[PDB]
């Protein structure tokens, strides 16, 4: 048995309504459950047995379907509805889950706050050099971050991490770390962090090793 | 109220063994079926094993069977998962869960299992301070080269909670790196001290790093 | 019989809801207006998200047929999560069972399901909705932490319902504890006062329930049917609980003390799958203030005249006694598959005659299987099993038939007259019918003739159209319109007078009336209030002697009645009916004077004597007795001559013997009239002097009990004559006697034994059967062949044992049955035979020293067998002679008896004695 | 001359036929009120009525069709015939009867249609596995009973409704056994899988393809499954020219009619087929269970025998249900069901050991009395059946078809059939009570000489108001003349008490509590003998004090039934084979047996003196059973010879007897060898 779950990602403005669809390769009667998973939290039963809701779960969440095709609809999505959703089949061994849908909440565009940090003296002592760039409180999640060393684009050694969408403001933060060898670091003067984002014309932050 | 707490996760060398426990309270433990569900790094959930209320019937994922054992002690209100012959595919957050007729009605918090030949390494913690003015100033700390996950970061031992953003770890060649930022009023820094506090349980190492001006 | 089917109040609801599953009658203290309750299990309603929840509708019986829902609720499923039923109000069958008292209506949903916060399991708990005035309460003691089938999760509270006197609620929950069942009982007052809507597991302080039973009772269904009544003497009504699959599918009914769930009485069905307990009802049928239990068993299979099994349905009647020893009768359906045991319900007093009674439903009976309901009155000794009237469905199956009477209620006076109706459900038609009872009038009519003996010469009446005079007589018509309850003060009776009924049919019209000049007259009589026996008088004309030859044939005068209807009915169409046991055919015979001498007075000389063909009646059987009765007429003749004999019921009259030409053939009646038992022969109306009528009156005398030493018959002949109407009584006695032949028989199990038994060897101290020898069981029996039973006898056994000094037969065990006790002189089983697991030739008791065994034999019924078996071993040492080879032997015991005492203490008694020898032939076979 | 109808039928041509079979009545003025009337055929015949004007019908027994009875079941082409008469013509007169007979043979090699209806509850998973070798093996053993056997298959799992089914409390019970690390099927009520086929190897494969389901309610849905298997001929594959064996295999108690109330199922079961195109009972959620009554009628009407292949711990209910489902049989099933082969072969042999007749559509006024030839030429009265037959043996029933009174002029078909047999005897019955001259009559007022009356059968008949010997003395008054024979021997009553002579006929003036019939007011409808306060206990009608019994009753008091189930024993034998039946009860047999069926006989010699008689003939060719050619059916015990009578340690009776050859034979009689009687006879009796 294979559980196909679509769509994989979903961007929903508050007050708008959405639905997820679950497809099973064979008939699973009504033996399909739905779960929600918020950041750094465990999965929670939303709807059990295709349409039976649970106890402190909002009416806005309504499951439907039988056999091979099931839905989970959410009327008027709220900010707190952000997070992953999963269906699970309990018909036949092994139990299986769908791929999962990442529900995101749409909000006003927000330009990032970009801050550039030079290598600490402590890191330079051990022979390394990491140039760090923080891009906080922005929306939409899609941002292009480039590093320029003496004006030349660098890919090697650059590591990014995005936070999951914030439960209060529905914004994103990301962190871009450019890691080099101390001796390579000492061969260049200007280190710049470039962020291309809607809302603008890239945002640039720079540090000069000779300053 | 149902309480589920799993423990015993950690770094295990491939081909090794590990026992997970999950304590339970707030309910008639012996009246319900118990399951282990794991969340693979791709964020996919996978059911691993089920044990019946009386412990008589035990079902396992086919790619797990013969290597894992699920068992329970109904007097001790504790569920177990004894793993052996572990591969890289077994790396995951393991969650115990209570059943409601095929659904997993209640879930634990999760115990992380890392299957890898890499050795336990403490993080090196570096300050992020601005290069040599506004109403607010952004500071941080770089937590580099630790293994396995997790790592915990607080600012001023939990006193500073506003303005804090801790980034998910990025794995680069058997080592994880994360960063954490904090925004504070420009008028309070360096007038007041801002310290990054880093905990790494797998190596029992805790590092306090003061952010000083450059 | 007074239940009409002409103007019933017909009620119905929306198609497919099954209105008619349960019915009831609501009579609040609040008003003079009462309502009928009709449950409808599949009904759809307002409650959002709920389908086929079921509903009970309240209906105004006074026209205004619209039924309307009882507002028990309006909301959707109780929530927990939003739109997640915590209780499933859908597909639950509300109205499947409905009951009420005063201003409280408690409706059931046996398929009400719950969710328990503990586990996601839907459970068929079954609950009720209580409408208290305008306050609504959920009644569900069945809902608790006992979440599943092991517990109360499957009670399905609601298949059966009732209330006790005062206010306790009886909720049957047949699915409880793996369908063992449970009867749930609580005071409705506590249910209403201690209810908290945020808790669905409310326990009540006075809550009672049948305790969990052993696995032995799995699938018994206690709670499919329930009733109440004063079974354990006085105090609180007990609970009558039907448990149809108890006793291995035969079914049982349990009576539990109202105050404590512990069985008081237990009744069972005789046939598998009859479903004894489908319908349990209780009523004081005899009018003696104690409820009985009537148990319907609708699938009951009876046996027809051809041996076939016929599904007719049974109603098992257990009639209460002060001792708790229930007496019983059975009612059964007539037609096949007409499941008569489907419903039993109170009717109350259908004639206001002092008896409480019931009606029985056979829902699938009738050509076009509409359902038939059987109505009959109660009696001081039971039920009148034969319906006097039935109610029948008037609707065809839409799909499934209406099942009339499936559900039923009665013993309520809905209209102004105190004659109760039947509310008969018909769920397959979405209907329920109110069959009303008409007032019942007992009309006592009487017909008298003053000049009962006529003289054709006394021409004293003037015929109005002639100068001639007429010999005539005065015929009088009286009426008593008695009735109870509410009936019009003035009743209208149509009465017709018929003269010379037996001659108008093609013969000469011997008599006619003076003014109408015809053999008939009629009038409409107004009879008011009851007891006002007003009357009319008509004068009859005896036809001229010059034309009509009759002299002896009686003139018969008849009354024929009809009680009218429109002119004696209420404005509601509630027409009166006359009592079903009251005749509308009343008559008098008149005669023309014949012989009677110069004085014109018949002076009969009536005498009777008898010849007994058989002098004795044996006690304990049906002994025929024929008495020849000789009726003499030594004086003048007689008018309406009859033979009257007073006969004890134990002497069951067959008739007048037709097998002897020497005897007259007299027609003869058999009756019981006002504490009598009587046989009456027809000696001929116009009896003439010198007539001699002899006839044989044949009786079968049962009298099996310890009765008098003779049977007495009191005989007289009589007439309606002017003088000396009755002969002297001849009192005839037939001796009664004790006849108790007893046959003594017996046999030795094997008739013979062969000496070369394999592996049979001597031991100094033998053990086990194998070292002693063959086991012989000797049976002795006293059988009572004669009709008379007895109180005491002895059975005397002589067991030959020591031949010379050789002990032959060792008695292993005395297997004694019947009222029998053996005493031995000699030690029995001296050899310690722990075996169990079961004059040379004749070794008689006059040869071998024998053991003396005397068995006392107690009271034995005729046909009873009193048995004594002696199990014994033949010991090798005492058969394997040492002196000179061996001998064939006849081992012979002797059983003698003497019957000493009979219960028939006042009768001649003879000792009954005899004896039987029982032997085995012991030989070697091979030499 | 003057015999019965002389006074009872003279007033009506129909009445004289109603009164007696010996009466005739002439027409066309053959004897124009000569003097005698009706009398006997012979008196009128001699008194100038010899010509066929006598209107004298007779009763008749004729056979319309008699296709000969067959010897072998595979003898196809001409339909294999199990009974001798096929169509019978019966002509009755009132209060008369005719005899016929029914020869029934247990035809050898008769084809078998067997359906295996299985319990599909989880405890049977291993049964389905064991059964993988059946079909092929079952048919193979059955090849000895018949060369043509077909095997089908179906199953039951109970009604798929809330209280039976695990309710689908969650989804988890939509496809159950998720509870125990396995999978199993949902509840379906009744399923049909394989129709009967000669390709019995299909069963082996079809059962392997099946698997079990889950039931919460322990009671089985077996009664819906039996009824549908019994009723749905079109899918089950029952061929009329074959025995139909419905095998019901189960490990549990069944659920019955009106128990269905728990699921909201209150619809009466009409005993109809509800299996659709999906080979599934669609009525499984709306109809209740069939009753024992419905099962009995449908399996009897359609000739289906039921075999209960039931495990040991529930047999008490199945045996008791069969007592209430006549014609069926119940055996004991092994937990691994390996013995269904043997269970069925013996069940078949048991079914065929009984011959029993049933008459369908029998009217209220006709009584069919039977005397059954159970052995040689001896017949036992009150029997619809004979026990102890082997395949190839015959049974011969003697039937008396009697009619009470004068039932309506319609032809009725009385179907007399053995139960389980397709072949039947159709007796076509008519009632000849109508004088042809009753119809060939034109009363027309006039024609009764000078008068106004009616006319029938060659003479005039003036009714009330005209009467007289011909047409005279309207209302007596001309009456004081003519005398006439108003009473036998001229004893001079006016008319036997209750009546008066009127111009050649008597008139009865009485009109109370009944009717008076005949010329001399002879017949008193209300005067007869009572049994228990009622003339002949309400089980017949009276005619002139002579009670005419109703169906299945006899005697002067109509107090004796012709019913024998009340005297029948648990072993199927009337009076247990040792006693005589009388008035629904039993007459004690000389040795001293007693009870309703002669159950107890404590002074009776031990069985060894009754069992030796069987050995003495079946093995030694001596004894009463030899001379009477009876042992072969009488003794159905298994008798084996042994070299030694061993210490078995079980319930073996040590029997012994000295033979005609002065030899002593010992044998053991063993009880309950899995229900059978086994005798062990020593090979070497002792002798001088």
């Amino acid at each position: 048995l294979v559980m196909t779950q679509t769509p994989a990602t979903l961007s929903v403005t508050p007050g708008d309504s959405v639905s997820l669809s679950c497809r099973a390769s064979q008939s699973i009667s009504n033996h399909l459950h739905w779960y929600q998973q918020k950041s750094h939290e465990s999965p929670r039963l939303l709807i059990k047995y295709a349409s039976q809701s649970i106890s402190g779960i909002p009416s806005r969440f309504s499951g439907s379907g039988s056999g091979t095709d099931f839905t989970l609809s959410i009327n008027s999505v709220e900010t707190e509805d952000f997070g992953m959703y999963f269906c699970q089949q309990s018909n036949s061994w092994p139990h299986t889950f769908g791929g999962g849908t990442k529900l995101e909440i749409k909000r006003a565009d927000a330009a990032p706050t970009v801050s550039i940090f030079p290598p600490s003296s402590e890191q330079l002592t051990s022979g390394g050099a990491s140039v760090v760039c923080f891009l906080n409180n922005f929306y939409p999640k899609d941002i292009n971050v480039k590093w320029k060393i003496d004006g030349s684009e660098r890919q090697n050694g650059v590591l990014n991490s995005w936070t999951d969408q914030d439960s209060k403001d529905s914004t994103y933060s990301m962190s871009s770390t450019l890691t080099l060898t101390k001796d390579e670091y000492e061969r260049h003067n200007s280190y710049t962090c470039e962020a291309t984002h809607k809302t603008s014309s890239p945002i640039v932050k720079s540090f000069n090793r000779n300053e | 109220e149902v309480q589920l707490e799993e423990s015993g996760g950690g770094l295990v060398k491939p081909g090794g063994s590990l026992k997970l426990s999950c304590a339970a309270s707030g309910f008639a433990f012996s009246s319900y079926d118990m399951s282990w569900v794991r969340q693979i790094p791709e964020k996919r959930l996978e059911w691993v094993a089920k044990v019946s209320s009386g412990g008589g019937s035990t079902y396992y994922l086919d790619t797990v069977q013969g290597r894992f054992t699920i068992s329970r002690d109904n007097a001790k209100n504790t569920l177990y998962l004894q793993m052996s012959s572990l591969n890289s595919e077994d790396t995951a957050m393991y969650y115990c869960a209570r059943h409601n007729y095929g659904s997993f009605a209640y879930w634990g918090q999760g115990t992380l299992v890392t299957v890898s030949a890499a050795k336990t390494t403490p993080p090196s913690v570096y300050p992020l301070a601005p290069g040599s003015t506004n109403s607010m100033v952004t500071l941080g700390c770089l937590v580099k080269g630790y293994f396995p996950e997790p790592v915990t970061v607080t600012w001023n031992s939990g006193s500073l909670s506003s303005g804090v953003h801790t980034f998910p770890a990025v794995l680069q060649s058997d080592l994880y790196t994360l960063s954490s930022s904090v925004t504070v009023p420009s008028s309070t820094w360096p007038s007041e001290t801002v310290t990054c506090n880093v905990a790494h349980p797998a190596s029992s190492t805790k590092v306090d790093k003061k952010i000083v001006p450059r | 019989f007074n239940l009409d089917v002409d103007s019933p109040a017909e009620y119905s609801g929306p198609e497919g809801s099954y209105f008619g599953f349960a019915v009831d009658f609501f009579v609040p203290s609040a008003s003079s207006r009462m309502f009928l309750l009709v449950g409808a299990p599949k009904a759809n309603t307002t409650q959002p998200g709920i389908v086929e929840g079921g509903q009970v509708l309240k209906c105004d019986w006074s026209s205004t047929r619209r039924c309307q829902p009882i507002e028990f609720d309006a909301t959707g499923n109780r929530d927990y999560a939003k739109d997640d039923p915590l209780e499933f109000k859908s597909h639950q069958w509300f109205g499947a069972s409905v009951r009420s008292k005063q201003d409280k209506i408690l409706a059931c949903a046996p398929l009400y399901h719950w969710r328990t916060e503990m586990k996601q399991e839907r459970e068929p708990v079954g609950t009720c909705f209580l409408q208290d005035g305008t306050k609504t309460v959920e009644y569900a003691p069945c809902r608790s932490q006992d979440i599943d089938a092991d517990g109360q999760g499957f009670c399905q509270g609601g298949f059966s319902i009732d209330f006790t006197k005062a206010d306790r609620v009886l909720l049957g929950g047949p699915g409880s504890f793996y369908w063992q069942g449970q009867l749930i009982s609580d005071q409705v007052a506590e249910i209403v006062s201690k209810y908290d809507p945020n808790v669905y597991s409310i326990k009540y302080n006075n809550q009672l329930a049948t305790r969990t039973a052993q696995a032995i009772f799995d699938d018994s269904y206690l709670g499919y049917s329930v009733a109440v009544g004063d079974f354990n003497g006085d105090g609180i009504d007990d609970f009558v609980s039907g448990v149809p699959r108890a006793a291995r599918t035969l079914g049982m009914v349990y009576i539990y003390d109202g105050k404590n769930m512990s069985s008081l009485y237990n009744f069972t069905g005789e046939q598998m799958a009859a479903y004894f307990g489908f319908s349990v009802a209780a009523t004081d049928i005899n009018g003696d203030d104690y409820a009985d239990v009537f148990i319907g068993a609708p699938l009951f299979m009876d046996r027809g005249s051809d041996g076939k099994l016929q599904e007719v349905g049974q109603v098992s009647v257990s009639l209460q006694r002060a001792s708790g020893d229930f007496q019983t009768t059975k009612l059964n359906g007539f037609e096949v598959f007409a499941r008569f045991g489907s419903a039993i319900a109170p009717l109350g007093d259908l004639d206001q005659d002092g008896f409480n009674d019931i009606a029985i439903a056979a829902p699938y009976g009738g050509e076009d299987k509409k359902g038939i309901v059987y109505i009959f009155n109660g009696r001081s000794t039971g039920l009148n099993a034969v319906p006097s009237q039935i109610l029948e469905g008037q609707w065809a199956a839409r799909s499934m038939p209406p099942s009339f009477g499936y559900s039923m209620k009665g013993a309520t006076d809905i209209d102004k007259n105190g004659y109760p109706d039947l509310i008969v459900g018909a769920f397959g038609v979405d209907r329920a019918i109110l069959y009303r009872a008409r007032p019942v009038i007992t009309v006592n009519a009487g017909l008298e003739v003053y000049p009962s003996i006529l003289n054709q010469d006394n021409k004293t009446c003037s015929l109005p159209g002639t100068a001639l005079k007429v010999s005539c007589f005065n015929v009088r018509f009286c009426l008593k319109a008695d009735g109870k309850g509410v009936l019009p003060r003035k009743l209208n009776f149509q009465v017709e007078l018929l003269l010379d009924k037996l001659k108008q049919k093609g013969a000469i019209r011997r008599a006619l009336f003076l003014y109408s000049r015809s053999p008939s007259h009629s009038k409409n009589m107004t009879i008011s209030r009851g007891g006002l026996m007003q009357c009319e008088e008509l004068i009859a004309y005896l036809r001229d002697e010059s034309e009509f030859r009759d002299k002896l044939t009686p003139i018969t005068i008849f009354m024929e009645y009809r009680l009218d209807y429109r002119t004696a009915a209420d404005t509601t169409g509630l027409q009166p009916i006359l009592n079903q046991f009251t005749p509308a055919n009343i008559s008098r015979q008149a005669h023309i004077l014949l012989d009677c001498g110069e004085d014109n007075v018949c002076k009969p000389k009536l005498e009777v004597s008898v010849d007994s063909d058989q002098k004795k009646i044996y006690i304990g059987d049906d002994n025929p007795l024929t008495l020849i009765v000789k009726a003499q007429n030594q004086g003048e003749g007689a008018y309406e001559a009859e033979l009257i004999v007073s006969i004890p019921l134990q002497a069951d009259f067959i008739g007048v013997v037709r097998n002897n030409e020497a005897l007259a053939r007299l027609s003869c009646a058999f009756k019981t009239e006002n504490q009598t038992r009587q046989v009456v022969c027809d000696l001929g109306n116009p009896m003439k002097a010198g007539t001699q009528l002899l006839a044989g009156l044949r009786f079968s005398v049962h009298q099996q009990s310890e009765m008098d030493t003779s049977v007495k018959f009191d005989l007289q002949i009589q007439s309606s004559n002017l003088f000396d109407k009755v002969s002297p009584v001849v009192s005839h006695k037939v001796d009664l006697a004790v006849l108790a032949a007893v046959e003594i028989r017996g046999v030795s199990s094997p008739d013979h034994i062969f000496l070369p038994i394999p592996n049979w060897e001597h031991k100094e101290n033998p053990e086990t059967e194998e070292d002693v020898g063959p086991v012989v069981q000797h049976i002795y029996e006293l059988r009572n062949n004669g009709p008379s039973s007895f109180s005491k006898a002895m059975l005397h056994l002589q067991w030959p044992y020591k031949y010379n000094n050789n002990t032959l037969l060792y008695i292993l065990h005395y297997d004694i049955d019947g009222p029998m006790n053996c005493t031995s002189d000699m030690e029995i089983n001296p050899l310690r035979i722990k075996i169990s697991s079961l004059d040379i030739h004749t070794l008689g008791c006059g040869v071998a020293q024998c053991l003396k065994i005397v068995c006392q034999v107690g009271r034995l019924d005729r046909g009873k067998s009193a048995i004594l078996y002696v199990k014994s071993l033949l010991w090798t040492e005492t058969f394997m002679n040492k002196e000179n080879q061996n001998h064939s032997y006849s081992l012979k015991s002797s059983a003698s008896f003497n019957v000493i005492e009979f219960p028939y203490k006042n009768l001649p008694i003879e000792d009954i004695t005899n004896s039987t020898l029982v032997t085995t032939n012991v030989t070697w076979g091979i030499q | 001359g003057p015999n019965i109808c002389t006074t009872r039928g003279v007033s009506s041509c129909q009445q004289c036929l109603a009164v007696s079979p010996m009466c005739a009545w002439c027409s066309d003025e053959a004897l124009p009120l000569g003097s005698p009337r009706c009398d006997l055929k012979e008196n009128l015949l001699k008194d100038n009525c010899a010509p066929e004007s006598i209107e004298f019908p007779v009763s008749e027994a004729r056979v319309l069709e008699d296709r000969p009875l067959s010897d072998k079941g595979s003898g196809d082409s001409s339909q294999v015939t199990q009974v001798s008469p096929q169509r019978i013509a019966l002509r009755l007169r009132p209060d008369d009867s005719k005899n016929f007979s029914i020869q029934v043979r247990q035809v050898e090699d008769y084809p078998v249609d067997i359906y295996y209806l299985m319990d599909l509850s989880y405890s049977m998973k291993d049964d389905l596995w064991s059964i993988q070798n059946l079909g092929t093996k079952l048919a193979t053993q059955m090849r000895k009973l018949t060369s043509n056997l077909r095997i089908g298959f179906g199953a039951f799992v109970d009604k798929p409704v809330s209280p039976y089914m695990y309710i689908s409390p969650p989804e988890a019970l939509e496809n159950p056994c998720y509870d125990m690390k396995t999978t199993c099927l949902p509840m379906f009520g009744y399923k049909h899988v394989l129709t009967l086929t000669d390709q019995v190897t299909r069963f082996n494969e079809e059962v392997k393809k099946q698997s079990v389901s889950r039931n919460r309610d322990a009671p089985e849905g077996g009664f819906d499954a039996i009824m549908q298997a019994t009723v749905c001929d079109e899918k089950i594959g029952w061929r009329n020219d074959a025995s139909h064996l419905l095998v019901f295999t189960t490990d549990a108690k069944t659920h019955i009619a009106l128990d269905g109330r728990l699921a909201g199922i209150v619809q009466p079961n009409d005993g109809q087929c509800h299996v659709g195109s999906d080979n599934h009972y669609s009525a499984s959620t709306t109809m209740d269970y069939p009753s024992l009554g419905l099962m009995t009628e449908k399996l009897s009407q359609k000739n289906i025998n039921l075999i209960f292949a039931v495990t040991e711990n529930v047999v008490n209910l199945y045996q008791n249900y069969s007592e209430l489902i006549p014609g069926t049989t119940v055996g004991v099933l092994s937990m691994d069901s390996s013995n269904v082969l043997q269970l069925i072969v013996d069940a078949y042999g048991k079914i065929r050991s009984k011959v029993e007749l049933e008459v369908r559509d029998l009217p209220e006024e006709l009584s069919l009395s039977f005397n059954a030839t159970c052995l040689n030429n001896e017949v036992i009265p009150g029997l619809k059946s004979c026990m102890g037959l082997k395949i190839g043996d015959t049974v011969s029933f003697s039937i008396e078809a009697k009619v009470r009174g004068c039932p309506q002029e319609k032809e009725k078909s009385f179907t007399i059939k053995p139960v389980g047999f397709k072949d039947s005897l159709i007796v076509q019955v008519t009632f000849d009570c109508d004088c042809a001259c009753q119809a060939q009559a034109e009363p027309n007022s006039h024609r009764c000489n000078n008068g106004n009356g009616t006319f029938e059968c060659g003479v005039c008949r003036c009714g009330p108001g005209w009467l007289g010997s011909q047409c005279e003395c309207s209302e007596e008054d001309y009456r004081p003349s003519q005398q006439d024979e108003c009473s036998p021997r001229e004893g001079q009553p006016v008319c036997s008490q209750r009546g008066e002579c009127l111009c050649g006929q008597c008139v009865c003036h009485s009109s109370d509590f009944g009717k008076i019939t005949g010329k001399y007011c002879e017949c008193d409808d209300f005067s007869c003998v009572r049994y228990k306060g009622e003339m002949c206990s309400g089980h017949g009608q009276c005619s002139c004090g002579d009670c005419l019994c109703d169906s299945d009753w006899t005697g002067y008091y109509c107090n004796c039934t012709t019913r024998t189930d009340t005297c029948m024993s648990s072993n199927g034998l009337l009076c247990s084979g040792r006693g005589k039946c009388e008035c629904g009860s039993c007459v004690c047999i000389q040795p001293g047996s007693y009870g309703d069926t002669c159950e107890k006989c404590p002074t009776c010699p031990d069985a060894c003196t009754f069992k030796k008689e069987c050995v003495e003939c079946k093995k030694f060719d001596r004894g009463a059973l030899h001379d009477e050619n009876t042992c072969n059916r009488y003794c159905r015990d298994e008798i084996e010879s042994v070299k030694e009578l061993k210490d078995t340690g079980k319930d073996a009776v040590n029997c012994t007897y000295k033979n005609e050859d002065d030899c002593v034979v010992r044998f053991q009689y063993y009880e309950d060898s899995s229900g059978k009687s086994i005798l062990y006879v020593v090979e070497e009796p002792e002798c001088p």
